[PDB]
């Protein structure tokens, strides 16, 4: 479970 | 986790592309980038939007350069300030770097290959299926020596250049057992899992073994896909073929270990929880005659399983007898040979799975349908620590019992999924 950022 | 901001020490393959900024951004998803020598890796694509149409970049890869800029070892909130300041309709160039898994097991045997070229090999596997006699070693030497992914990439490549579904293909050329080993390689995790399921539900009788150890081994991340994949296959839930071809508390056991709907791992030990486990485990079996079987299947199914190892401990200190031996003298049956397979796989997943594999090789012949299924499920999963497990406890390596076992190109496939001597 890390972190995601849509782009 | 190999990390370098040096784009001349990386040794995958490099991809230029040019992407517009839509409405909806560049439609993809990056991750990493947060712990000092971390990588950037696409996460996922929009089938909708730019990414994904433009086609050339993939999951997994690692951005190298952003529009000149090399990105390499910048922070994960660095280079999501490059992508959001670039306005709508403007262009932006990546160059990235495929050959980096995103995801995979760190205890896996068989790797993801780095020069990977699903083309050419899609063309090599034609090439021996087509040689006069059949090439059964080229083909061995390639399908497991590449991931489960790069593996649907080539009967993709293979269909793209045949018109014939590569598993038809290597169906008529290859033969006997090194046929289910291929055939169950070329299938996703869910595809093999679901398929072993039905096989093992056809006529009357069942393969109670088998169906025990896919559901009892399996997580709840494991048994969505296979549920879902399981009716896409074969048009009806796997639920319902599990209540038909099963009956009694154990089909309730099945029933509710298919459901995949464990609790995850609790944040905070339950130590007030795990004495009371432990406690209605013991007032539900071994404390009175007879057996309150549902409280076992309730706890059994419902705790996580670090929890669970935690109970298990811990119920010695209230019954003269373990877990295990509890289930042999308060129960019988197929409801015994699942709870049995059910908390092996909770104390130790992998012990579990290389007792199976001694069990299939330590007698006269082989129990070739359980030796394949475990040697094709868990490449990828768990299969170092199976060996790990498996040395230790019989002295001598898992490479060494297929090797005296099995003979062939069939031999040498399995030894190839186990990855090498102990
Ligand atoms: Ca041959
Ligand atoms: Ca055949
Ligand atoms: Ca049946
Ligand atoms: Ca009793
Ligand atoms: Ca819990
Ligand atoms: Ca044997």
């Amino acid at each position: 479970t890390r972190r995601e950022t849509q782009l | 986790p190999f990390f370098t901001r040096n784009p001349s020490e990386l040794k995958g393959k490099f991809i230029h592309t040019k992407l517009r900024k839509s409405s909806r951004g560049f439609g993809f998803t990056v991750v990493g980038g947060d712990e000092p020598d971390e990588f950037l890796q696409i996460k996922s694509l929009v089938l909708d939007g730019p990414a994904a149409l433009d086609g050339k970049m993939e999951t997994g890869d690692v951005i190298v350069s952003v529009n000149d800029t090399c990105v390499l070892g910048h922070t994960h909130a660095q280079v999501v300030k490059i992508f959001q300041s670039i306005p709508i309709g403007a262009s932006v160039d990546l160059e990235l770097c495929r050959g980096y898994p995103l995801g995979s097991s760190a205890y896996g045997s068989v790797k993801a290959y780095t020069n990977f070229d699903a083309e050419r090999d899609a063309l090599n596997i034609e090439t021996a299926i087509k040689t006069k006699g059949v090439d059964e070693v080229t083909i061995v030497n390639i399908l497991t020596n590449r991931s489960n992914e790069q593996r649907q990439d080539i009967a993709f490549a293979y269909q793209r250049r045949t018109k014939k579904e590569l598993a038809s293909a290597l169906k008529s050329a290859l033969s006997g057992h090194l046929e289910t080993v291929i055939l169950g390689l070329l299938k996703t995790p869910a595809q093999y899992d679901a398929s072993e399921l039905k096989a093992s539900m056809k006529g009357l009788g069942t393969d109670e073994d088998s169906l025990i150890e896919i559901i009892c081994s399996r997580t709840n991340q494991e048994l969505q896909e296979i549920n879902r994949v399981y009716k896409e296959m074969y048009k009806t839930d796997l639920e319902k073929d599990i209540i038909s071809d099963t009956s009694g508390d154990f089909r309730k056991l099945m029933v509710a270990l298919a459901k995949g709907r464990r609790a995850e791992d609790g944040s905070v030990i339950d130590y007030e929880l795990i004495d009371q486990d432990a406690r209605d485990l013991y007032d539900a079996g071994v404390k009175r005659k007879g057996t309150d079987v549902p409280k076992w299947i309730s706890i059994m199914t419902e705790r996580s399983v670090p929890h669970l190892q935690k109970v298990f401990d811990r119920y010695k200190s209230y019954s003269p007898y373990d877990m295990l031996e509890s289930i042999r003298k308060e129960v019988k049956g197929d409801l015994e040979n699942a709870f049995l397979n059910l908390v092996q796989c909770i104390q130790n997943k992998p012990l579990y799975f290389a007792d199976r594999l001694y069990d299939s090789m330590k007698g006269k012949g082989t129990r070739d349908k359980v030796l394949i299924r475990i040697m094709v499920s868990r490449s990828e999963v768990d299969m170092l620590k199976i060996r790990s497990e498996f040395k230790r406890k019989y002295g001598k390596s898992l490479y060494y019992y297929i090797q005296q076992d099995t003979k062939g190109d069939y031999q040498k496939a399995l030894l190839y999924l186990c990855g090498g001597d102990d």
